């Protein structure tokens, strides 16, 4: 899921 | 730096989806509190949810409201998407309306006043809900409403909704529009004070039936004041709704009458009215 990542 | 599940230690699982899994879990690094919805890879690649999944971290990371469930953090493994989600310790509004039955003037008044603010807030970032309902509407430990459910929310159709609470313009048309949340909102404050939201009937079609004929009644004991209200917000024509954007918008609602003794500034610092 390439650049799901997230904060905040 | 991004998050990762061992960051955590999970606890009691508050909820469960068709396609997820919601638990409560502290952050041991700063012993914060979360609502942590856990999405299956595989499951939603099997029923091409990528772009939707997408779209609901996008929509939900643009809310920085108290009225709206708060996105903190995004994170992933080999089987499982991760959403950092703010904790309602108090669960669904509906609840609440089944407890009691049915909300008196003040508590109804709150209530609405709170979604009116929120739906300023969403419709001010061009933001449709588009299933806006008591199921949606979460109440944090002070009791004051949490937003949530983006999945299906348009940033400016598709044909999203729930029976009762679905405007006539999609039924209609398949294109929904902000004013479509003020009709939710209108079934929604007949569902506070008449303790039933207004189009009921056996099954989905006789309720969009009615939906389209605005066939409804108000009971003898409804607010005068919230009446006139959901009168001026269940209204076919979606660009006659008491705060769309033909109308000019939240201020002419927000100056309602059954708003009178509001005050707008700070709802979310008062202490909510008790439920009984
Ligand atoms: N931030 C939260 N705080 C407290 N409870 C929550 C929170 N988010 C979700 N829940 C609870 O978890 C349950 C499932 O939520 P989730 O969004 O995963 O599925 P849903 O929206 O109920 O159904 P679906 O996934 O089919 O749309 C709901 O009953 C909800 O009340």
């Amino acid at each position: 899921f390439p650049q799901f990542s997230y904060s905040a | 730096r991004k998050k990762r599940p061992e960051d955590f230690k999970f606890g009691k699982i508050l909820g469960e989806g068709s396609f997820s899994t919601v638990v409560l879990a502290r952050e041991l690094a700063t012993s914060r509190e979360y609502a942590i919805k856990i999405l299956e890879k595989r499951h939603i690649i099997k029923e091409n949810k990528v772009p939707y999944v997408t779209r609901e971290r996008d929509v939900m990371s643009r809310l920085d409201h108290p009225f709206f469930v708060k996105l903190y953090f995004t994170f992933q493994d080999d089987e499982k998407l991760y959403f950092g989600l703010s904790y309602a310790k108090n669960g669904e509004l509906l609840k609440y309306i089944r407890k009691i039955g049915s909300f008196d003037e003040t508590c109804t008044r709150f209530y609405t006043a709170e979604i009116v603010s929120a739906l300023e807030y969403l419709h001010g970032k061009g933001i449709i809900h588009r299933d806006l309902k008591p199921e949606n509407i979460l109440l944090n430990e002070d009791m004051h409403i949490q937003i949530t459910d983006f999945g299906t929310a348009k940033v400016l159709n598709s044909f999203v909704g729930t029976a009762q609470y679905v405007s006539p313009e999609l039924l209609t048309e398949k294109s929904a529009c902000k004013s479509s949340d003020l009709w939710a909102l209108g079934c929604i404050i007949y569902q506070l004070v008449a303790g039933l939201p207004p189009f009921r009937a056996g099954n989905e079609g006789l309720i969009f039936a009615k939906i389209i004929k605005l066939e409804y009644d108000f009971p003898e004991k409804f607010f005068p004041k919230a009446r006139d209200l959901v009168e001026k917000l269940l209204v076919l024509d979606a660009t006659k709704r008491l705060g769309c954007e033909e109308m000019e918008g939240y201020g002419p609602l927000k100056a309602h009458p059954f708003f009178e003794s509001v005050t707008w500034e700070n709802l979310h610092q008062q202490t909510p009215p008790k439920l009984t």
